[PDB]
């Protein structure tokens, strides 16, 4: 635990990169999170929202 | 633009939908802005023969 400081700011970044990506597999009340899926089962009017 | 439709075709007049008259005859825009107007002519387009 003699580097500590300098891990902090490592373990921080990476875990701020992690969490972003991992935001993606969030639909955040859509049906799905794949924007792929979305645009080929709905048509444009629904699938905009 | 004036024509003479059915009366449950009259739902298809609209953005977004699906149906026969929207798809071969005439469709309007997602961001389409104006106003729809029906009216029978049941008296006037319609003959007994």
């Amino acid at each position: 635990s003699a580097l500590g400081k300098l891990q902090d700011v490592v373990n921080q970044n990476a875990q701020a990169l992690n969490t972003l990506v991992k935001q993606l597999s969030s639909n955040f009340g859509a049906i799905s999170s794949v924007l792929n899926d979305i645009l080929s089962r709905l048509d444009p009017p629904e699938a905009e929202v | 633009d004036s024509f003479v439709i059915r009366g449950d075709e009259v739902r298809q007049i609209a953005p977004g939908q699906t149906g026969t008259i929207a798809d071969y005859n005439y469709k309007l825009p997602d961001d389409f802005t104006g106003c729809v107007i029906a009216w029978n002519s049941n008296n006037l387009d319609s003959k007994v023969g």
